[PDB]
């Protein structure tokens, strides 16, 4: 069967820390509503 | 200039960078805690005369 993933599947993506910011990664994702 | 940091970082992560590409949040390898990164006092000189 199919089910939809909302926002699942994300991650930190590199092992480096980040505090009240947005930022911006090229990566193996998972798209939203797959 | 060094100085304890309540900063978390995760078990993986060592170093924490800047806006621009600079660590300003380090772990110390042999002790594991977290310590903030600050450059030293700078500014102009000016010359009032």
């Amino acid at each position: 069967a199919y089910t939809n993933s909302f926002t699942r599947g994300v991650y930190y993506p590199d092992k480096v820390f980040r505090s009240s910011v947005l930022h911006s990664t090229q990566d193996l994702f998972l798209p939203f509503f797959s | 200039v060094l100085t304890e940091s309540n900063k978390k970082f995760l078990p993986f992560q060592q170093f924490g960078r800047d806006i621009a590409d600079t660590t300003d949040a380090v772990r110390d390898p042999q002790t594991l805690e977290i310590l903030d990164i600050t450059p030293c006092s700078f500014g102009g000189v000016s010359v009032i005369t």
